[PDB]
């Protein structure tokens, strides 16, 4: 229930965000975009957080019978 | 005997098939990368081109004002030349869901980033069956895009002295190949090019200076430099501290570059956006700005 | 309860003792570099200063026409300021005349480096008998200068699952300590911070927005940017284009940073070198400009 | 003959060169300020030559009794 609604969720949403972040002028609204950029760049992380949560409860499961 | 002072010799070519575009700071790379394809794709029609971005900020759908995506589109006025924007880095991270001995060569990372690319071109040559005779290469803003073309010479120095535990030394002779088919075309004078963009400042002439050598120890063909967004605050309508710095410069860099073909772009009132602006803009590639004559050309751009 | 947009609270303050100044492209970063000292030693002539450089081109030499070297030497006109001009690359290169697990391990040339610069600041102290309370660097143009701040979190990433061909994990043990002493000061935001020097335009903008980041995740302080060669061209004597511009992106920087201290300076006609000019146009920092008022001021400069 | 007169030679030369270019502004004289580097460039590496040449000479009659 979290390692799918999770990385859904946000994979989702990062890739919702990327598609809108690329209708807007980097230039007109260099505010705006770039503040979109430094989220994306979190949810970069915590999907790669949820890439190391989701393979650390793999690598537990068959290392304890 | 000098050389002139423009790209002529360049856009007049006809066997070259490979320019790339390249400087840091903001000084015009996108604008210039679009240009010289335009002048590029206006004077030789029988030809069909093809101008690419890896840039992920989308810049040339920016440039031109329209919505260029993975799919090789074309300029929306013109008819033989062609917009891809594409970004490798996610690709190739994603048949990557190891590569611990890349980040341990330098220099592997990026080919596998290029390769990455061509591929999205034959791809397109293929589900369009269009062959594109030249492309041009709008050079990534940070990092050193092509640096690759070193790897062949260093995956020899740590061969004869170097070591599935092997399945490893087998895709990478098959590498050290697919590079230096490449490295050798580049490395013709006669096919591909390198193109500098620069501010005419310190420090940005010193960058692209810095540049000029990475690129002349990769063998690759280094031959001009185009200064942009200049003043000649002198042949306004009428009264330019910078301008004459910048001028200071300007001579600085014709006697350190005799040989190559430094061509001195105007400074606009405005945004340069759009075919009509970015053609209008591009001519002054092919035949030098004169601030006297052409004074005016500058100020129909917005 | 808006944020002053100017240096004061800096030049100010008692508790820092570490000011990193930097900024990629002909943007200022040295003028500014060469400014924050000279305004930090005016305002508290008790404590004593030194403003040191890592580029080779000695650039801080330029700056105030002396020629400084590797021996902290005081500014001819001051009284609390010392420039100390120093290449650790050169001298790192010499006690190493092996590396290997150096350009494996991303971040330790750095550290070493750094650290060889320290070294030749506590000899400086000795043999002068003179302490610093605070430094300010000049950080060096290209490269991440400072990235070792990581070093520690990764050579723990790579210790617990990985392994005299064991007396370099003893001097290595040794080190992640050297660095997260120090990492654990500088990442103190009130021992020490960064100060982002940028031109108002859009690649400078993405560059130094990128850098900002940078520090962001090395945990380092940074709280304010100097947005450097701005002309307020309308509060000339009289009549452009690209203040237009300027302005567009300044009030877009406003936007984004509103917890930041974000200090305007002029574009003065030429050169700014030398003591009388730079201590002239570095008051600008402590009190902001004023295009209407302070006009005049950047007319004396040469 | 040649590890010693050439090793100084050009780390002598250079050594020289590098004090002369401290003399000029890399901003008034950015011209020939560069040309000298671009040289500086070279010797460092032919000296990072004769660092090699010098050491393969050795690793050459130790290897050959
Ligand atoms: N010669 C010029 N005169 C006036 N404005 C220019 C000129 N060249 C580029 N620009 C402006 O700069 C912007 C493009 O900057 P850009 O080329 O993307 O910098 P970079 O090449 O480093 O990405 C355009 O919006 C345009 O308004
Ligand atoms: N605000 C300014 N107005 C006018 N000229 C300036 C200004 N700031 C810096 N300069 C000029 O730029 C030069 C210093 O550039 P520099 O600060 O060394 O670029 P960088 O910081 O990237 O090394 C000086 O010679 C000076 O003439």
């Amino acid at each position: 229930n979290e390692l799918s609604k999770k990385y859904l969720a946000k994979v989702k949403e990062r890739h919702e965000l990327k598609e809108f972040n690329n209708s807007i002028s980097a230039q007109d609204n260099y505010a705006k975009w770039t503040k979109n950029n430094r989220k994306l760049d979190s949810l970069d992380k915590e999907i790669n957080n949820l890439k190391d949560e989701i393979q650390s409860e793999n690598k537990a499961f068959q290392a304890h019978l | 005997l000098t050389v002139e002072p423009n790209l002529h010799s360049l856009i007049t070519s006809t066997t070259h098939k490979w320019i790339f575009v390249g400087g840091k700071g903001g000084v015009g790379k996108t604008t210039s990368s679009c240009s010289i394809a335009i002048q590029m794709a206006l004077s030789q029609p029988n030809k069909q081109f093809l101008l690419i971005s890896t840039d992920p900020a989308h810049n040339l759908s920016d440039a031109f004002g329209e919505k260029f995506g993975k799919d090789a589109r074309k300029v929306t006025g013109m008819n033989n030349l062609s917009c891809m924007e594409i970004d490798p880095s996610a690709a190739l991270k994603d048949m990557n869901d190891l590569a611990d001995l890349t980040g341990s060569i330098p220099g592997i990372d990026e080919a596998l980033s290029f390769m990455e690319v061509m591929k999205h071109i034959k791809r397109q040559e293929q589900d369009e069956g269009e062959t594109f005779d030249t492309v041009i290469f709008d050079t990534a803003p940070t990092g050193h895009t092509l640096r690759f073309l070193q790897l062949p010479n260093t995956l020899s120095k740590l061969l004869e002295k170097f070591g599935g535990n092997v399945d490893i030394s087998g895709k990478l002779n098959e590498l050290k190949a697919n590079v230096e088919t490449i490295r050798q075309q580049f490395t013709d004078p006669d096919l591909t090019t390198f193109v500098c963009v620069c501010i005419s400042e310190f420090l940005s002439l010193y960058e692209t200076e810095r540049l000029i050598q990475e690129l002349i120890s990769y063998d690759m063909d280094v031959n001009s430099i185009i200064v942009n967004q200049l003043l000649f605050a002198e042949n306004d309508q009428e009264h330019q501290a910078r301008w004459k710095m910048q001028k200071k410069y300007l001579d600085q860099i014709d006697e350190l570059y005799e040989d190559f073909h430094v061509v001195k772009m105007p400074l606009c009132a405005g945004e340069i956006r759009g075919l009509n602006n970015l053609t209008k803009f591009s001519q002054f590639l092919n035949k030098e700005y004169n601030p006297i004559t052409d004074g005016k050309v500058i100020y129909e751009l917005e």
